[PDB]
């Protein structure tokens, strides 16, 4: 069971 | 390759709807996101695509705060996606998408998530769920997913 990485996108 | 559903753990999963994931890290809260592709990658793993929620207390404001959840159901929607591995799904949850006009079904007849407003991550601000803000095909989605919750929740209690 193998964990879910978020992202950090581009922001103002 | 792509999946219109995938089984796991004795689960079947199908597209645009809610699932709870294990957070990358440990102290974060089950992530929510909305599946939107079920791809294999070149060496066999299945990854899907999700689209996140955003609880209230984590999305940044503009003036670099944080909101407060009106409701301890509520959510923000958001078009940040991800490719997450498919083996991180917990199981389906509930999102209901209701409109402004429309009030919030109660809490012993439908548990689960509610949605009224829609993350800016670009900006760092709202949108409501119809909003001139929207592309077309964002505005599109938000619909979509509008439709899909007025199908389960026929009636209408107005405010």
């Amino acid at each position: 069971t193998k964990a879910a990485r978020k992202s950090a996108p581009a922001t103002g | 390759t792509h999946f219109n559903q995938f089984a796991y753990d004795g689960n079947t999963y199908d597209l645009e709807v809610p699932v709870l994931l294990v957070p990358e890290d440990k102290s974060q809260k089950p992530y929510v996101a909305i599946i939107k592709d079920i791809t294999q990658t070149k060496d066999g793993s299945m990854m899907i695509l999700g689209q996140w929620f955003y609880r209230p207390e984590e999305a940044e404001k503009r003036g670099g705060g944080n909101w407060q959840s009106s409701d301890t159901r509520e959510l923000f929607y958001s078009f940040h996606r991800d490719e997450v591995p498919a083996e991180s799904v917990m199981h389906r949850c509930v999102v209901y998408f209701v409109p402004a006009h429309k009030q919030l079904p109660k809490r012993k007849n439908n548990p689960g998530f509610i949605v009224r407003k829609v993350y800016d991550t670009v900006e760092k601000k709202l949108w409501k769920l119809t909003d001139k803000d929207y592309e077309d095909s964002k505005q599109r989605e938000i619909d979509v997913l509008v439709k899909k919750t007025m199908n389960v929740l026929g009636d209408l209690p107005d405010l």
